[PDB]
């Protein structure tokens, strides 16, 4: 077929179109450190830009510090890709038709980055081949005496980011392909996520980490045996997903449910609720084994890259090892047999719920007396705090009787036992926060609709002319990590407001979870408030961090499907097509994890930009364009070449939020796109115009910028907005037919076509 | 308002110098072109009253960051929004208009910030550019030319009532 | 054929093995910082080992460090060497079969883990293919929250250094099966090495890096338009070796030169005489533009890994580029062209030799005048300094007329240019040095013996019976990098005492070309004054980086041809064997980069033990043993499986010296072997004994615990021995016949097997 | 001998706290089961003269790290060979005899060693065990329970003699 430039780039093939994009959106590096502890030579003080001892500046150390955060995340989702894919092919076969529904093109990415059509599972083992080499070429480079330039890190950073995203497109092409995960289905079933949905009077199985492969087997077992109705299974983090959209191509409603996100996994231990613990990969606490021997929590591990120092007795029978764990001999075990843990998982969950009855780590009504009426408000825990909560006020608030404090606070904190470890109290400030909203985790129930995995053509062919025109005001994809700023309601209020003004919101990962698991007045999530197709008004679950890759995806059929251009190896003009007209923003407000930064800079590459939280400032870049410099904001028409001038939309392709109120002005600011039909336009101002009005009290400074005509301007404003422009800005408006005669900066064009590519 | 200086993690080797009430004053008025950076921790009624009054006594323009604008409509100040990521990477660029169009601030004034927002924005500020930063928050930021020490909400309070008393 | 227990190893599958060394050998933590700031819910303080926000404790954290390290190593040797196969087998073809020498062994590393025989350039791919995987496998586990324990961490080290020692040894087959490279010569010629071996009255060609595939090329050019003479072109680093190591089958001397280590980088850009620089892939000083723009040096970056930030002109032609680089338009290109590189750069140092003209950064006498006498010595540079050198008091002593203390200095520099930076007068200090060492420099010359790849397998069977027995003291492998404590000269100074006494001594990368820049009274330096086979008082010279694999090839034929034990897929056996019987120490004096990490710990999982220079403590583990718990010191006798005891030797796997008088104390105890012929030990006694007395004053205070029989007491002092063990330990001696009846822990057995795995 | 403490490249928060040479000689009369670790650097013949006298004054065994045991050789000094790292982690093991066979030993007094090498070694004991350490070199040590600022040859000289005079 027509090929592209660029099948199967490296960091030199990309670099133009790397280039391209920083010479408007300038990268911005806020370092941790002025020092770098990389090789021997060192340390360096690199403070006020200074140069180390093989001539790097703080420039130079900060991008390849966010540099190597990228790689991590590539490499992460790279490698349980490789393994998910090998585990697959090895038990189902590797000449399988790739299944992931009625669409044209099933590989949105893997085409676009290498050029190929897979159509078995066979098809992707090149590609991991290809993924796996280049990425171990990156990781030479950050080496000592390997490179010196930030520019050069930065596109070795975004190279890293797309071959993430080509990652994450293999993983869940293999498992969606293989595990009858739903296909594209817009009313996947609803289900029950939260603490309090686990019954306690019942064995229960505690899944924790990434992997589907590991508990396919256990589920397996306990369906064979007819266990689901006598046994719980709960899964934490994305591995909870994967296995909530296990065999639900039939759509009836699962028996394991959703414990919660990576900040619940502490809580969820120390609440006793766990009778076995099996972990795979991942998002995984590390100090899950000391918990567990204080509350005689049994630890499984099933991988390699986690193994947490635990016996290795995969040759060894199950029932010597249940006999082992029952006597308190070993502590868990490593089970790298998949057949063997499906089997030891459920046999000791068994014979383990009767041994360990109503353990817990949380004080009753008598140790909490003294350990509350202990503290001095001493300061140290509020300082040792991530979120920097007022501990030692809520604590002594607590101690005239007003406990409230703590249950607020609960919500804000993220069970990290960061406070415990400072104090010289010895005070177990989470398990008295755990008790202060006992109520409320009794009270912790939500639903959240099962990943639909990957939108079809249809759907797409039906959206993408809203989309380009602008008549959708844009598409908002909620995703990434739990570590929010001022707790897990953030997320959810952002959603709701921007599914209120007809946005097509997208969510994945653990925001899914967070977003399900707050309720309005009537007691209906979002998820049963609003639907879940691609269209004005929808929200769609589309899975865990592995399909992540899936919104990208959308963003390159609308260039693929609807605007006719073709994908094979053609990342530079998808790109420069979903930088100039497609309204795209992602939002990652609880980011933490180096596999958000990888998705992060995938996106940027792909233009599209993104709005994180406040604890993202520590990834050590971000990627701002500057609004006073007119001679970034000019493109080429397509059609003569000459330069057309665009508005300084968006303004960046990586920031920050402070509050997420400043991240509902973001979000509906950045959705503006230039080639905006005067309806699209209309529509986009209007809601950006309301959105800050309500959230900052005033009119945008810079809304005069984004008119080209009078139909650009909201309907219902028409007159008072013609009337700001008029005096203010000293525009010649002719009044008699309502009409703009003289003041825009840029003529609106009936059909033009702008890119940033000369070619 | 020097007595805690007291640390968690430790951005290098150089840090702020933790300055007294009479010496953030001085240097309140002192500067030529100031800018009052005010995060959303300044919505607090014993905060606002304050940085309104801080902003009165010399004029400063006030960049109001976050979701921090409502409080400052329909006060007599000069009150513009900006996000603190654009404003820090916007301070680093010597041609740059400003918020009015004279050129960038030879000092900034902050107030209200939440302690990892403005360190990480400010390590890219002390860094690559070379405007000077005065941290008038309870807080001890590192990341600043010149900081208060670690201060209780009531020392806050009366450390924030000193200084607009000497302006 | 017979296979083993562990072909393609991973992460569980050398599990047990690791953990068996980890079990006599703990595992010392030196945390470089009390802080983690890898995810944004940090950064956490460790301090008094505790724990962050994930759970990871210090320790963790410390063992996560030194695991990127060693990954980050092992992906700069596979990139290489896959990089540098890639070329190969395109240019020259598939199907060549692999030239190693006169071995039944080619790939003694690759048989060794994973299995497999090659024959032939084709074969090496598979095994690049499981390099990659298993690196993208472990950078995986690298995330936040991924593995939980440091010693898991640990084995993932292992299982990254043994994967390096086949990435190495993958590509230095390539490249000397290829490009002519000597085959196992033990007359390799010597080539001259030194910065004032270079005529600056010719053009200069300065090549920086360590791949030799993109200046092939340029040599290729100058041979064919008969350039050699007229013409100079030098390298720096491991490219140097591979250079002088080009075409070098038939003998003839060579024409290219070697200028210097790493630490001679900036010496040289400053010196004016490089007239064209060319960088390839690694050690590059990434300042270099910066002094080659004020001194007129055009930069040639050559490789995706190193782009500098320079203009990429692939596609552009020859003469354009010349005349841009000319007219100062751009300072450099990156040009991935190899034929267009071979062309361009060796006319543009043809057309760049007459525009500069004795261009240079070193004042002479009037300029430095101020220069001098303007520093009041502050102390700031000796704060910034390394390596803490006195360098206000040498400038001080230079004020009153003096110079010899900064051309003392120039020695034990390492030219990183951190004290021209904290300096309040801006004092170009190292030029400074860099004059008043003129002389030196002029007079910087020597001599280094070739680099002779593999050991062949008839002097390998010839010297297996001494290596074992211990008849031949032992082999000493001095590798590694140039960033030493106290010059040069320690390096060279200690090969020379253990050369003096029949050691087996082996170098490498920059190791040898400091060991060949010093000479005795009569001008010989000791490849001269020393033959290079592999025998007693031999230095050989195995090449460069990619040749240090070949010392742990050499270790495992031992085991292979002479003591008749298979090798494939056996890395727990051959590492038990090498552990137990061979005696080879590796000593690395100046390690700095990843790459020295991860070979290190390759052959820590080998078996053989490592001394590093003082700067090395700053890699934040060592592995050392408790020599006063008598539990860890048993083995299992492999006829019986019954317990027997060993002396403590080696008392480490890896440990760090503070000088290098200490090193050779360390490098002569650790040589002793279990298993030691009663002539092997007393020979290995002797010498440790008369190197303690002569480098420390006084007698091994644990000299007792290695004597099993008289005849193991040195011959010349068995009498005055004897009388210490009778008197100061109370062993019964029969005087009659020199004879010991009563005191040794254990009996000396005529043939032993001490192996430490009961299987 | 407090008022430089200037550092370029920090390891975190916690630091050593400068002593005064009064205080320097009521801790090394202070402690019970005391060493004297004495690096390669203390071979210079202004420091090998005091090292001989601190350790005669309250027998003080010595454990001379390095190349520095010749230096100890005739002298009437209790002095035996270890290497750092080895030294560095024995201490951190409860169980070990020590050097004579009495067990450990809870503090440990560095003369002339070289700043990184003795840094890095006393990472792993400051954190990992529960000995104190008293740095009395002229530089600066960080990882170090209580240590002397930095000093000149002849206040360094000056310190050593006072710390003499006052056991
Ligand atoms: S990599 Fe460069 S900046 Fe970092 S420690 Fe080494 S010499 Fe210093
Ligand atoms: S650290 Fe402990 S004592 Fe201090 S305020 Fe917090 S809970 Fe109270
Ligand atoms: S566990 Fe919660 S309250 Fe304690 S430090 Fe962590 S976030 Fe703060
Ligand atoms: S980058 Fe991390 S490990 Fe290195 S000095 Fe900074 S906080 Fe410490
Ligand atoms: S990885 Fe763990 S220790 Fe490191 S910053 Fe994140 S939470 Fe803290
Ligand atoms: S930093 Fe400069 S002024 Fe200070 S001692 Fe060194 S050379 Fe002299
Ligand atoms: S250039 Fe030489 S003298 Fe200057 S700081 Fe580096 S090692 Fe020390």
């Amino acid at each position: 077929g027509p090929m592209g430039p660029t099948p199967f780039p490296t960091a030199a093939t990309v670099r133009d179109w790397s280039f391209t994009l920083f010479d408007r959106y300038e990268p911005v590096y806020t370092p941790m450190c002025d020092q770098c502890c990389y090789c021997t030579f060192g340390p360096c003080n690199l403070e006020g830009n200074r140069r180390g001892a093989c001539g790097l500046d703080m420039k130079g150390q900060a991008a390849r510090e966010f540099f190597l955060r990228c790689i991590t995340g590539c490499a992460c989702h790279s490698a349980h890709g490789r393994h998910l894919l090998d585990h697959i092919i090895s038990i189902f076969g590797e000449d399988m038709p790739i299944n992931m529904g009625a669409s044209n093109v099933i590989a949105p990415n893997i085409q676009l980055i290498t050029g190929r059509q897979p159509k078995t599972l066979g098809d992707l083992k090149p590609i991991m081949e290809y993924v796996e080499e280049e990425l171990g070429q990156l990781l030479a480079t950050v080496h000592a005496g390997q490179e010196g330039a930030a520019i050069d890190y930065d596109n070795k950073a975004m190279l890293a980011g797309i071959l993430d995203h080509v990652g994450m497109e293999v993983s869940d092409i293999a498992q969606v392909t293989a595990l009858g995960f739903p296909k594209s289905d817009p009313e996947a079933p609803l289900v029950e996520v939260g603490m309090g949905t686990l019954d306690a009077s019942k064995p229960v199985i505690i899944a924790i980490g990434h992997n589907v492969a590991g508990v396919t087997y256990i589920m397996d077992y306990m369906e064979d045996n007819n266990l689901t109705d006598k046994m719980e299974i709960g899964g934490l983090c994305c591995t909870a997903f994967d296995m909530t959209r296990y065999k639900r191509e039939d759509r009836k409603p699962p028996y394991a449910k959703i414990v919660g996100t990576i900040s619940k996994e502490l809580k969820v231990v120390r609440s006793g609720i766990p009778d076995v613990i099996v972990i795979d990969e991942q998002c995984v606490r590390a100090d899950l084994v000391e918990e567990g021997k204080k509350l005689k929590i049994p630890v499984i591990a099933s991988n390699e890259k986690v193994m947490y120092g635990l016996p290795d007795r995969t040759n060894d029978d199950v029932d010597a090892i249940i006999e082992d764990i029952k006597t308190g001999k070993i502590p868990g075990c490593v089970m790298l047999d998949y057949e063997k843990l499906g089997e030891l998982v459920p046999r000791l969950a068994m014979e383990m719920a009767p041994l360990r009855e109503g353990i817990s780590a949380i004080p009753s009504d008598e140790e909490m007396a003294s350990l509350v009426a202990k503290c001095v408000a001493c300061g140290e825990c509020a300082l040792a705090c991530p979120e920097e909560l007022d501990i030692p006020d809520a604590i002594q608030a607590a101690k005239e009787g007003d406990f409230t404090a703590l249950d607020f606070l609960h919500d804000l904190c993220v069970g990290c036992r960061r406070c415990e470890q400072v104090c010289n109290k010895e005070i177990p400030i989470l398990s008295v926060i755990d008790k202060a909203a006992q109520k409320a985790i009794a009270e912790e129930k939500g639903l959240v609709r099962a990943g639909r995995g990957q939108v079809s053509d249809a759907e797409i062919r039906a959206e993408g002319l809203n989309l380009v025109m602008g008549t959708t005001p844009g598409v908002i994809a909620i995703i990434g990590c739990a570590n929010y700023p001022a707790g897990s309601k953030d997320v959810y209020r952002i959603a709701e407001e921007f599914l209120n003004r007809n946005y097509i919101v997208a969510v994945s990962g653990c925001s899914a979870m967070d977003i399900g698991m707050y309720k309005d007045a009537d007691g209906k999530t979002l998820y049963e408030r609003f639907p879940g197709r691609f269209e004005r008004g929808n929200i769609l679950n589309t899975g865990s961090c592995v399909s992540n890759s899936h919104i990208s995806g959308t963003c390159h059929k609308v260039a693929a499907i609807f605007a006719g251009r073709n994908l094979s190896g053609n990342l530079a003009e998808i790109a420069d097509y979903t930088l100039n007209r497609v309204g795209a923003v992602g939002l990652a407000w609880g980011a933490y994890s180096q596999k958000a930064a990888a998705i992060g800079t995938g996106c940027n590459m792909y233009g599209i930009p993104a709005v994180l939280g406040p604890h993202s400032g520590k990834y050590r870049r971000a990627l701002i364009a500057k609004t006073y410099d007119e001679n970034k904001w000019k493109v080429y028409d397509s059609r003569n070449g000459s330069e057309l001038d665009i508005p300084p939309s968006p303004e960046f392709l990586i920031t920050t939020a402070e509050t997420w109120q400043e991240a509902c002005v973001l979000l509906a600011k950045n959705c503006i796109r230039p080639s905006d039909n005067n309806m699209g336009r209309s529509i986009k101002l209007t809601h950006w115009i309301e959105l800050s009005e309500k959230y900052l009290g005033v009119l945008p400074e810079d809304w005069w910028k984004f008119v080209r005509h009078e139909a650009d301007l909201p309907l219902s404003r028409r007159e008072e907005l013609l009337k700001k422009l008029e005096t203010e800005h000293g525009w010649e408006i002719d009044w008699k037919k309502k009409k703009i005669i003289s003041g825009p900066k840029i003529k609106f064009d009936v059909s033009s076509q702008p890119t940033n590519l000369k070619r | 308002t020097t007595k805690n200086t007291k640390l968690f993690t430790s951005y290098g080797v150089k840090t702020s110098k933790a300055i007294t009430t009479e010496v953030a004053a001085k240097l309140i008025s002192k500067a030529k072109r100031p800018l009052f950076v005010v995060g959303t921790g300044v919505l607090d009624p014993e905060l606002l009253d304050r940085a309104v009054k801080i902003a009165k006594a010399k004029n400063i323009p006030i960049a109001a960051t976050g979701s921090s604008m409502p409080g400052f409509v329909d006060k007599d100040v000069n009150a513009k929004y900006i996000n603190l990521h654009q404003l820090g990477f916007y301070l680093t660029d010597p041609d740059w208009p400003g918020l009015d169009g004279n050129g960038n601030y030879d000092t900034i004034i902050l107030l209200g910030h939440k302690k990892y927002y403005i360190n990480q924005v400010l390590s890219a500020v002390k860094n690559f550019s070379d405007v000077k930063s005065i941290s008038i928050d309870r807080n001890y930021i590192q990341n600043a030319t010149m900081s208060f020490g670690n201060l209780s909400k009531a020392d806050h309070i009366a450390a924030l009532d000193e200084v607009i008393d000497l302006l």
